[PDB]
DNA sequence: ACAACTGCGATTAC
DNA sequence: TTGT
């Protein structure tokens, strides 16, 4: 039961699939037609996929190579040469073929059940799961797709290589879920996914943006392109008093997107400082474990969700409160959403529940994200802040000098180790990283030969190691009551690849084991205050 | 072979690795003529032995792979010790670390080291290491133990490998310039000690300067693999050469078996077998 | 950089270096006994390998010495024409 | 730690 | 042993 209404020629004819050239009929048995060649299977019709990377001719060639029964292209394609069925149809319109790839009954169920799209610059996945939990607590089962995993409908999420899967495959999965095992099929995609055409070819009941800013400026080539695409997709299928425009009023792109489309749709603002939005925290309970706020708004709920971040998580909770109150005016239904938001999701995972100092895992793969997370941790951090991260072999090396400096500036103790060697010497990239602060590997080592390891002129200590496991263990063993340790290498990843070999040993459980077993080293007498550990005799 | 007088396979007299025992004949049982007009395979598919005149056994060598490295007797245990000259560590310390189970804290100086032991001779392993291995991932502990305290034959190889001859000659010249200012004014014992130290420094400078420009590496003083003499040159009637060869082969394969058996094996047994292998290598060489 | 303390050089070479180099070269005459003299020669295979074979062999191996066969025993060991008498090409 | 005449021939013992 |  992968899909329906896609194994007959009349079903494709009713879907306005006019290719102007066909041989016989689509008599081959296919559960769901997929525009992408990889998503389609052998003996199944594959329509042309419209995209900047893969055009219609390349998609038809890949489909004919993979064994698709039908391949759509602008010119004549010899799909029957390496297919299971001789019948094929070449459509000269790539966009029309990609739109007709999804079955009529498949696209009608997901569009009729429900739909919730969340395309924001920052903090989109934090609000998508909150809205999904609110809809599940309301009494309607639904799923929210993310960049890590494509989840059209249901609690489970299917593995997808790209951040946004194929539109036809997503529609087929949503139809299969809505047929049995799911009551609603909400298709949520990011700004890039919405600009590509993944969530654009789906009737969105509610299209709100968590954070509107310059997204895909280098890809689309023009600012506010993703916001304009989202506004156009919302205006394509819009209903009166059904679409929600909850977004921060401080962002001009949010107001620009809300101005476009049907004006009969409900509009609201989730800004805290703005008085027109009527939303405000009105509480001082910020903490690393839970940050509860008493929202006082006429439309928003009273209680708020406990967020790990100071402003980002608070903004995500404020944006999700509107979607939670739209379904149910009572604030008691938002308890499950608040619990799911405080459940410490993947992005910027919270500290471990073991009795120990703060240890957080973040996916700071860029300098800006690293500096933002360091500022967020400095806001909450009462005492010394220790960070451990590494660059990527063969990544832009421009990033390397600055990041080390950005970490050494905010953090008093910084331990640098190779997070991903990726076919580059570990010591070779650590030297380029230390070049940002003015040191070299020869010095460090000479300073290292000395027990001193002299501290940075600003008064902070820098330390270098080549193995990530021992570095994380020393960072998790060097802690104080108020001090916090931040792991910024892989927030939502557990794969470490050194050269050709790939290991999955890296995980948060490795850090938890260090906090569990640090008591043995403490009782034995080992000193972790500095990188040169003092041992008995 | 037993009561067959035939060369055993993968042995000291093996036909496959060295060569055939008879000219034109092979261990498979089919005679062939080398250089014939008709196309003939150089070596039998069934038997590794090549079809060649049996003069190769005279000029053909072999090699035994050693699991634990060994140290050359000539460089180590002679009164002028080139290893003790290059590595300023005393000769007694090196002889202990080689023969009597000890530990060297820092054998690598070109890699990061978390532990701050920084000791020359560790007379015992009583230092806390069980809490350290459990804490770190066990595989991780294995990964860094080489940069950590090492024992037997890895510390010497890492010291000889990770070494800068220019820094060595610089420090030796500095120490030479420092000494000799007023040593002669002292007693005969103090003057003798200063003189001996100065001569040691000069020999160290000469050794390092020669090593700089001779396309020879001090790493090769510790033997990773041991060559085996050609069979004919040690013909079995049986020679001691071959008796010592059998002894070192037996000890080395027992060591390899103990190593491949399990990592949880006791260190005492493998260390004693390493000492036995090194003593057999010493008796074979000199 | 030219010479080290305790080295052994030739009298003519020492005088020619002293005439050329301003750098003070302090040298004193060591009368060398027959045996010592042999153990200190340009060839490691002819005169060095006569009393202490293993020592001079290890020393030449660690140094990387190169011997030019200008002596008799050197060609004798190699099994070639000795450059004496009929073996001297003129 | 190192070396202390040159070779030849006979036997018995391994 | 005798001396190096």
């Amino acid at each position: 039961e992968p899909k329906f209404r896609m194994s007959l020629a009349e079903l494709l004819d009713e879907s306005r699939v006019v290719p102007l050239s066909v041989y016989g009929d689509l008599e081959v048995g296919i559960s769901g037609v997929q525009h992408d060649s990889r998503l389609v299977e052998s003996g199944d019709l594959f329509v042309c996929c419209v995209g900047r990377k893969t055009d219609g001719h390349l998609y038809l060639s890949e489909a004919d190579k993979r064994g698709a029964v039908a391949v759509v292209a602008s010119k004549e394609i010899d799909i029957e040469e390496t297919l299971g069925c001789k019948a094929l149809v070449i459509v000269e319109d790539t966009n029309a073929v990609l739109a007709v790839l999804a079955a009529s009954f498949y696209r009608h169920p997901s569009k009729s059940m429900t739909l919730i799209g969340i395309t924001g610059t920052n903090g989109k996945t934090t609000t998508s799961y909150l809205i999904k939990a609110m809809y599940e607590a309301m009494g309607l089962r639904t799923g929210m797709l993310s960049t890590v995993g494509y989840y059209i409908y249901g609690d489970n999420k299917l593995e997808s290589p790209h951040t946004t899967p194929d539109a036809v495959l997503v529609q087929k999965l949503m139809a299969k879920m809505v047929h049995n095992g799911t009551e609603a099929l909400v298709m949520e995609a990011s700004s890039h996914g919405l600009a590509l055409g993944r969530c654009d070819k789906v009737d969105f009941d509610i299209a709100v943006f968590t954070n509107l800013t310059r997204d895909h400026l280098d890809f689309h080539g023009t600012e506010e392109e993703y916001r304009d695409a989202k506004a156009k997709l919302f205006a394509r299928m819009v209903d009166p008093a059904r679409h929600r425009k909850i977004v921060n009023i401080d962002d001009p792109n949010a107001a620009f997107f809300l101005a476009q489309g049907n004006p009969d749709v409900p509009i609201v603002t989730f800004a805290m400082e703005n008085k027109s939005a009527d939303v405000h925290p009105l509480k001082f309970q910020l903490s690393l474990f839970e940050t509860q706020v008493l929202v006082n708004t006429p439309q928003g709920i009273l209680e708020i969700s406990s967020g790990l971040l100071g402003r980002h998580n608070i903004y995500n909770i404020l944006a999700a409160v509107a979607v939670g109150i739209a379904v149910g005016a009572p604030l008691e239904d938002i308890v499950k959403g608040i619990e799911e938001v405080d459940a410490v999701p993947g992005r910027c995972e919270l500290i471990d529940e073991e009795q120990a100092f703060g240890v957080i895992v973040d996916y700071a793969h860029t300098p800006d994200a690293l500096s933002r997370l360091l500022d967020y941790v400095r806001e909450l951090g009462p005492r010394r802040v220790i960070t451990v991260f590494g660059c990527a072999g063969e990544s832009d090396r421009g990033k390397r000098p600055i990041m080390a400096k950005i970490a050494t500036d905010k953090s008093d103790v910084t331990i640098l180790t190779s997070d991903n060697p990726k076919t580059e010497d570990p010591l070779d990239i650590l030297d380029d990283m230390l070049a940002g602060v003015g040191w070299s590997m020869q010095d460090y080592l000479k300073h290292g030969e000395n027990d001193y390891y002299p501290p940075l002129p600003n008064g902070h200590r820098l330390f270098l190691h080549d193995i990530r496991r021992v570095a994380v263990r020393c960072a998790v063993a060097m802690g104080e009551e108020g001090d916090i340790v931040v792991v910024a290498g892989k927030g939502h990843e557990t794969y470490q690849i050194e050269g050709d070999k790939k290991e999955f040993f890296d995980d948060r459980e490795e850090c938890r084991e260090a906090l569990q077993y640090v008591d043995e080293l403490h009782q034995a007498g080992i000193d972790t205050s500095e990188f040169p550990w003092r041992l008995p005799e | 072979h037993y009561k067959t007088n035939k060369p055993e396979k993968d042995g000291l007299f093996c036909e496959r690795i060295f060569g055939p025992i008879k000219s034109g004949i092979c261990a498979c049982g089919n005679y062939r003529v080398i250089g014939d007009e008709k196309e003939d395979p150089k070596f039998c598919e069934q038997c590794g032995v090549e079809f060649v005149d049996s003069r190769i056994r005279r000029y053909q060598m072999g090699y035994i792979k050693l699991a634990c490295p060994v140290t050359h007797v000539w460089y180590l245990k002679r009164l002028p010790s080139y290893i003790a000259n290059l590595l300023d560590k005393p000769l007694k310390e090196l002889e202990g670390l080689v023969y009597c189970d000890f530990s060297f804290a820092r054998p690598i100086t070109k890699k990061p080291t978390f532990l701050r032991l920084r000791g020359l001779f560790e007379y015992e392993i009583q230092s806390w290491k069980y809490s350290i291995p459990l804490f770190f991932t066990t595989q991780g502990f294995d990964t860094f133990r080489n940069r950590e305290i090492s024992t037997g034959a890895g510390a010497i190889r890492e010291q000889l490998a990770d070494l800068d001859l220019r820094i060595i000659i610089e420090n030796s010249l500095v120490e030479w310039e420092e000494l000799g200012e007023e040593g002669h004014t002292g007693n005969e014992w103090e003057d003798r000690k200063v003189g001996r130290r100065k001569d040691f420094l000069v020999r160290r400078v000469e050794l390092a300067k020669h090593f700089i420009r001779t396309n020879i590496e001090p790493e090769w003083m510790v033997l990773c693999l041991l060559p085996v003499l050609p069979p004919e040159l040690r013909p079995i009637m049986s020679s001691d050469i071959n008796e010592l060869y059998r002894r070192v082969i037996y000890r080395n394969n027992t060591l390899t078996d103990l190593l491949t058996t399990s990592r949880s094996t006791p260190g005492e047994l493998v260390m004693c077998q390493e000492k036995l292998v090194q003593e057999a290598v010493d008796t074979l060489l000199d | 950089n030219v010479f080290s303390p305790g080295e052994l050089i030739g009298l003519l070479r020492a005088e020619r270096m002293g005439r050329a180099l301003e750098e003070a070269i302090c040298y004193r005459v060591v009368l060398l006994g027959i045996t010592r003299a042999s153990l200190n020669t340009q060839s490691f295979i002819s005169e060095a390998s006569f009393q202490e074979t293993a020592r001079v062999l290890a020393k030449a191996a660690l140094r990387g010495r190169i011997d030019w066969l200008k002596g008799l025993k050197e060609n004798v060991v190699l099994g070639g024409v000795i450059p004496v008498g009929t073996g001297f090409k003129g």
